[PDB]
RNA sequence: GAAACUGCGAAUGGCUCAUUAAAUCAGUUAUCGUUUAUUUGAUAGUUCACAUGGUAUAACUGUGGUAAUUCUAGA
RNA sequence: AUUCAUAAUAACUUUUCGAAUCGCAUGGCCUUGUGCUGGCGAUGGUUCAUUCAAAUUUCUGCCCUAUCAACUUUCGAUGGUA
């Protein structure tokens, strides 16, 4: 799935492409406004935690 | 909506009438307020023109006058005990015009005593010369007091609470006031 | 009963810090709507724990007449 | 029409208040008007008891537009009669007259007393009921 | 001077005659029983920083979604 | 023709309004400072009146049928009070 990731500090964005189901499985059940660790994700984002601000779905 | 028109009811002779007409917008009809008591709910309704109307939904108190002294004080109101219309009307501690009501009769009685000088129930020259100059008016009548001395007043709310947003009201005195209680006393 | 008195003196604290809170927050506009809700947040609570310490104190003119004296 | 107080509600005059304090004349503060273009106001609407918000003399409505004249030809409704007025619709084909009729409901006051035959005029007023449009201001017969 | 915010207009016009028989409509009244943008003419010395006070947000930039709509998300 | 227009009292209000807006000409007074005053308009704004209206409404008038004579009121019909 795509992450379209913003850093509002610098105000820079970047969609990431993510595979590997399991990365994000830990982003289920989670509410628009609850944040989440960066490690359960990525170690290359690690020490990172990010806002779920909302999305698409298919279609 | 509700409807307001005419064209929807029989003749004078009887006859049924057909549709002529969709429901227009200026002959529209809106539900009813059914004003209880206590803890203050105004809303707005925006009508024809403009013109907002004020719909009121459980208001607590309100402005009562006393029309043979010439005053009005803010009081609260405790609750109706007879209504002209419904007897439902009553039972749910609903609120229209025309309702006989109980309030709470304290600033009543302080204004009374700041005026005239005596007590219901049962110092300076300026206050003396005030209550020497106003003789011969604390003789009211013997059942507005004897309510005093309850510590409730009847009174019949003169006010739409619907259409105005307020609860305003008259104290009964006289004919009226003994028509009422000679309603009420009824069982 | 000394319990009830602090949970009393715990309500009228609460109650100042209410008062404090929307006096100050209050607009031009809406201020003169707000004291009679300062004033009734007031009144029932000024009535409510007197009756409740009456139930500590627990602890340890009909309309007939009001006919016949008009005869 | 025998009592005033018969209803649930207390019969009143609206803003009309007699105070308790004082102690006058004029019983009860009675507030009634002529209606104008030469209507006689009768003497017992000044003297009497009863209230009828709709009476063109004691309560709260305005004579202005027709003014009609009829027969009384029902009268058991409850300040309401029900007159008839007669007239000729012409055919010009024929060259002739036809006997036309229409009957007119009118609310009465207690002011006056009508009966089955009486003659009376009427004044258009706003709508009193679903039908009523009119008010009887004046019986011209016996 | 594009775009966009704001304000108006979009309830006028145009078309058609299905419904509808005291209904519509014609001539004639009334509102002392009401609403009224717009004109037009009058009409506020009285008010819980005043050389003038606060906050978002579109347009814009950039990252995107689905096959698709005068679809829209996040920053 | 009015409990009308309007006025005055006691108050009342999830309190309405009573300009923090804009363009041209830039003028007169001096205790000469960005000091004080000052024009022609545009937009908005409370209420009244006017206009463009609207909604109800009075009277009278509609084609063919009795092989339609009684119709309306369950649960609105006709009127009164609220």
């Amino acid at each position: 799935m795509k992450l379209n990731i913003s850093y509002p500090v610098n105000g820079s964005q970047k969609t990431f492409e993510i595979d590997d189901e399991h990365r994000i499985r830990v982003f289920f059940d989670k509410r628009i406004g609850q944040e989440v660790d960066g490690e359960a994700v990525g170690d290359e984002f690690k020490g990172y935690v990010f806002k779920i601000s909302g999305g698409n779905d298919k279609q | 909506g509700i409807s307001r028109d005419s064209r929807h009811k029989r003749s004078a002779t009887g006859a049924k009438r057909a549709q002529f007409r969709k429901k227009r917008k200026f002959e529209l009809g809106r539900q009813p307020a059914n004003t209880k008591i206590g803890a203050k709910r105004i809303h707005s309704v925006r009508t024809r023109g403009g013109n907002k109307k004020y719909r009121a939904l459980r208001i607590e108190t309100g402005n009562f006058s006393w029309a043979s002294e010439g005053i009005s004080k803010k009081t609260r109101i405790a609750g109706v005990v007879y209504h002209p219309s419904n007897n439902e009307l009553v039972r749910t501690n609903t609120l229209t015009k025309a309702a006989i009501v109980q309030i709470d009769a304290t600033p009543f009685r302080q204004w009374f005593e700041a005026h005239y000088g005596q007590t219901l129930g049962k110092k300076s020259k300026n206050a003396e010369r005030k209550w020497a100059a106003r003789a011969a008016s604390a003789k009211i009548e013997s059942s507005v007091e004897s309510q005093f001395s309850a510590g409730r007043l009847y009174a019949c709310i003169s006010s739409r609470p619907g259409q105005s947003g307020r609860c305003d009201g008259y104290i009964l005195e006289g004919e009226e006031l003994a028509f009422y209680l000679r309603r009420l006393t009824a069982k | 009963m000394e319990d009830i008195l602090a949970r009393h003196r715990k309500e009228n604290k609460d109650l100042q810090n209410k008062i404090t809170g929307m006096k100050k927050q209050a607009t031009k506009s809406k201020r003169k709507e707000v004291n009679s809700k300062c004033l009734d947040l007031q009144d029932k609570l000024k009535t409510k724990q007197e009756n409740e310490i009456r139930d500590w104190k627990i602890a340890n003119v009909t309309p007939e007449k009001l006919l016949e004296q008009l005869s | 029409e025998l009592t005033v107080q018969s209803e649930r509600a207390f019969q009143k005059q609206p803003h009309i208040f007699n105070n308790p304090k004082v102690k006058t004349s004029k019983r009860t503060k009675r507030w009634y008007k002529n209606a104008g273009l030469g209507f006689k106001t009768p003497k017992t609407a000044i003297e009497g008891s009863y209230i009828d918000k709709k009476c063109p003399f004691t309560g709260l409505v305005s004579i202005r537009g027709k003014i009609l004249t009829g027969t009384v030809v029902s009268t058991k409704m409850h300040r309401t009669i029900v007159i008839r007025r007669a007239y000729l619709h012409y055919i010009p084909k024929y060259n002739r007259y036809e006997k036309r009729h229409k009957n007119v409901p009118v609310h009465v006051s207690p002011a006056f007393r009508v009966q089955v035959g009486d003659i009376v005029t009427v004044g258009q007023c706003r709508p009193i009921s679903k039908t009523v449009r009119f008010n009887v201001v004046k019986v011209s017969a016996a």
